């Protein structure tokens, strides 16, 4: 059982650094 | 077995739903 | 056919051989020209003794004319044959798909003539299942209409076949579009996958029962697959606890509780309320505190067991007999209901069906109306429902008479004239409390 990349799928942390690099657009407006 | 993969999405999708784009 | 070591994928290997034909013989009656014959040759000595390769495309073009011999079912004959074997079936289905130009005449080579080539179709046109990026969703959508599925999973007879069908589509499951095919099949199929878990109540049989709980686990993965079926299988979500009660497989015990959990997990729509009637209806807290008080070695059934009477706990913490009244009041097809049991929760009953005013009752009323339609006949539950909805009218008329005149407006005189008429037992002797 690879129940240990059930842990390991919590990041899957660029999923949201990109998004707040996106978000920054309102900082760029 | 099946239980990791649906935890997979379980996780990697849901944590940024409820603690990532909520934070917009 | 990842899962080929299967004793179900070997008989239909074996099924699907036992009436190979020579491609010499197809030559001299003009079936295919020397080059396709001699393709079939070499994609026959690949499958079963480069071989294959190239052929067996030619052998797929002349079963789509031939329509008997090796030709009738020789795509379920490769299929059914572990990858070893010049990777035919594994190879052939990356090969289609690099083709996609025949790929749906290769979809329409299987599930053709008898059932060992229509059992051996999901295993056939997806023997590759959702690995390899063979298949599509529209693929398994479309295949999900084919009836020999269902007639080999839903063979009551067939116990071997039912087996291994319910064993693909439980394979089957590994990509979420092929999941949701499975899904809208089961939509329809509910009655042979509740009845597999049913029989298995109380060596086909097991392999049959964890199939049925592994495909009914993967539906029910989803919380809005499960908080529909909760409006259709109730009645199935105890069923499922009883099988697994009974079933003394670890791995199929530990399924069937994975998929009770499900069921009552949060994502599930309206999860609390289902959680307490299943727990109020099915006794599934009782049964959770005797799968606690019991041991097993399947630590991970062991935990799937200890989560779903975690969730019974929670649900019968905020339980009552009126959801058990509620669920009784809308099945209407039984002899005996929770409140008969004694004179406690009935004396707020009488007045809880009817909302003080009868208006709530008439659902009673639409319930009792059905139950007399088929009281008419002599069925089992219909003459349980014939005895059951006029005890419980002779139950509530007896306290506050006033609703008795909408029963009364609303043919209850009639009614009990009828259930006391003629050809009856039961119906007469509630009919004698109502006009009692």
């Amino acid at each position: 059982q690879d129940k240990l990349k059930q842990a390991k799928t919590d990041a899957a942390k660029e999923i949201d650094s990109y998004k707040i690099q996106k978000d920054k657009e309102l900082k760029e407006f | 077995q099946l239980k990791a993969d649906q935890e997979y999405e379980i996780e990697k999708t849901n944590i940024v739903r409820n603690e990532t784009n909520n934070i917009d | 056919k990842i899962l080929m070591d299967s004793t179900h994928f070997n008989e239909i290997r074996s099924i699907i051989r036992s009436r190979s034909v020579a491609w010499d013989a197809l030559a001299r009656s003009e079936e295919l020209s020397e080059i396709d014959a001699s393709t079939a040759k070499a994609l026959e000595s690949i499958l079963v003794k480069k071989v294959n390769g190239k052929t067996l495309i030619p052998l797929i073009h002349l079963l789509s004319t031939s329509d008997n011999e090796d030709c009738k079912k020789s795509v379920q004959n490769l299929i059914a044959e572990l990858l070893s074997s010049d990777k035919y079936g594994d190879d052939t289905v990356k090969f289609f798909q690099e083709d996609p130009k025949q790929l749906e005449q290769l979809f329409d080579v299987s599930l053709k003539g008898d059932f060992q080539t229509v059992l051996i179709s999901g295993f056939n046109v997806v023997s590759l299942l959702v690995q390899n990026g063979l298949h599509n969703v529209k693929l398994v959508e479309k295949l999900l209409k084919n009836n020999n599925l269902i007639n080999i999973l839903q063979n009551i007879e067939q116990m071997d076949t039912c087996y291994v069908c319910i064993r693909l589509l439980q394979e089957l499951a590994v990509i979420p579009e092929y999941r949701d095919v499975i899904w809208l099949h089961e939509k329809k199929f509910m009655p042979t996958l509740f009845k597999i878990l049913q029989r298995a109540t109380d060596h086909l049989g097991i392999q049959l029962q964890y199939h049925s709980l592994l495909l009914i686990w993967l539906l029910t993965f989803n919380p809005v697959f499960a908080n529909e079926l909760v409006q259709k299988y109730l009645s199935d979500f105890l069923d499922l606890l009883k099988l697994v009660k009974i079933t003394i497989k670890e791995k199929v015990s530990r399924l069937c509780i994975s998929i009770i959990l499900q069921c009552c997990s949060t994502r599930v729509k309206q999860h609390k309320k289902v959680i307490k009637q299943l727990l109020l209806l099915g006794n599934a807290l009782p049964t959770v505190q005797s799968l606690s008080e019991r041991k097993y070695s399947d630590e991970e059934l062991r935990q799937d067991i200890s989560n779903l009477k975690e969730i019974l706990e929670n649900e019968y913490q905020e339980l009552t007999s009126f959801d058990e009244y509620v669920a009784e009041l809308d099945s209407k097809l039984l002899c005996w209901s929770p409140p008969h049991v004694d004179n406690g929760f009935w004396s707020d009953n009488i007045d809880e069906f009817k909302k003080d005013n009868y208006k709530i009752f008439r659902q009673l009323i639409e319930l009792l109306q059905a139950k007399v339609r088929n009281g008419d006949v002599n069925a089992k539950q219909e003459k349980i429902i014939i005895q059951v909805a006029l005890n419980d009218i002779t139950h509530v008329v007896e306290l506050l008479p006033e609703s008795i005149d909408v029963l009364d407006k609303t043919g209850g005189k009639a009614d009990i004239m009828e259930l006391l008429n003629h050809s009856d037992s039961r119906v007469k002797y509630e009919a004698l409390k109502a006009t009692q």
